[PDB]
């Protein structure tokens, strides 16, 4: 009966994740607005003929 | 969330994490009857013996009072982060977010916007113990031998309510909801893009997608012009129509 | 309808409940019409005789 | 607790008949909008009233 709250009251729990990955976050779209171009160097040089 | 990418100048700034958590705690609750043997066993109508069922529907009813009944109680009970569920200063790094809106001249009733698509819910329930029931409809009862009779019948459960995150739920607009505009859109549309708008501990969106709209038996109507008509009073669209469910509760003021 | 829930502090609280009662009583009617024997009688066209 | 109350059924004289079914029955109020009203409730048309 009797005994310190320190250790029962505190172990008198049990944990859940729940709340783990609740909420998202917003989905990629820079694919819609962007082509992608692989770099093997520091810059990339672009010309087109006119 | 991990920490943003940054801009490589000069060394690494290492930072820190930050772990949340939210405790709570069951509760007791019971409805206790009390009546007499002569009561009962002299009712020859019959009209007096509904109780068994009554009170096996009210500890079904039970769960739903809890949980609107916290909806409710939102503004005066706090979320994880310290504040109210419903409050107007929801804290984030340096900034401040409210999630509350009000108007000082004419606040009557409440709607509410859930994004219930996420795994976790709005406003959530435990429930440690199902229910239980007991009489008092022997002899040797100490009750049936206390008085006349005490055939009590009771109820055991153990429950409370809980919340999860409060700036993915805002439920508390009492502007106003109907008229010819400027209260059929912009305070619905208002909810819905300041939802949209969030900003996560970090810099990067919450992704909210508000589903449902709860109102109460009296805000139905200005909830059904706001979503659920496709013409417009002038003849256009309504640009909200089929934009979220709404429910109807009576669980709500 | 049996009372709500309520959270346990210490002693059960026996409540009660009540039941209601309605009733009403009957009453009578009439219509009644008065016709002559004569007139009903000697009546060859038919135009009496839906009454 | 909440009563569970739906109404379905509106009773009007021969002279509100009119207004009855302008009020539910009609799908198209004055622009070609829609009616909030429309078959939610049905309207009984009766001579004993009034």
């Amino acid at each position: 009966a009797i005994i310190t709250p320190a250790l029962i009251s505190a172990l008198k729990t049990s944990f859940q994740k729940h709340f783990q990955d609740a909420l998202a976050t917003a989905p990629s779209t820079y694919l819609q607005v962007a082509t992608v171009i692989p770099s093997t160097t520091a810059s990339n040089t672009y010309g087109w003929l006119g | 969330q991990f920490p943003k990418l940054r801009e490589w100048i000069g060394q690494r700034v290492i930072k820190d994490m930050a772990a949340q958590g939210y405790q709570i705690t069951n509760k007791l609750f019971e409805s206790t009857v009390g009546v007499k043997r002569t009561d009962i066993e002299d009712d020859n109508l019959g009209v007096y013996g509904p109780l068994m069922q009554e009170m096996g529907r009210a500890a079904g009813a039970h769960p739903d009072e809890l949980v609107f009944a916290l909806l409710k109680a939102g503004n005066a009970n706090l979320c994880y982060d310290g504040q109210n569920f419903f409050d107007t200063d929801h804290p984030v790094y340096p900034n401040v977010d409210g999630t509350g809106t009000a108007t000082t001249v004419s606040n009557l009733f409440a709607p509410a916007a859930d994004p219930g698509a996420a795994w976790y819910l709005l406003d959530t329930s435990r429930s440690l113990k199902p229910l239980i029931y007991q009489e008092r409809m022997k002899p040797s009862f100490t009750s049936m031998t206390k008085e006349d009779d005490e055939q009590v019948f009771m109820a055991d459960e153990y429950r409370y309510g809980v919340r999860s995150r409060c700036n993915v739920g805002f439920g508390f607009w009492q502007l106003a909801a109907m008229s010819t505009e400027e209260l059929n859109q912009v305070n619905f549309e208002k909810v819905y893009d300041a939802m949209r708008n969030q900003k996560a501990d970090g810099g990067r969106p919450l992704d909210i997608r508000p589903n449902l709209l709860v109102v109460p038996t009296t805000l139905r109507s200005k909830a059904k012009e706001v979503v659920g008509v496709q013409r417009l009073a002038n003849g256009a669209d309504n640009p909200n129509f089929e934009l979220v469910q709404v429910l109807d509760t009576a669980w709500l003021n």
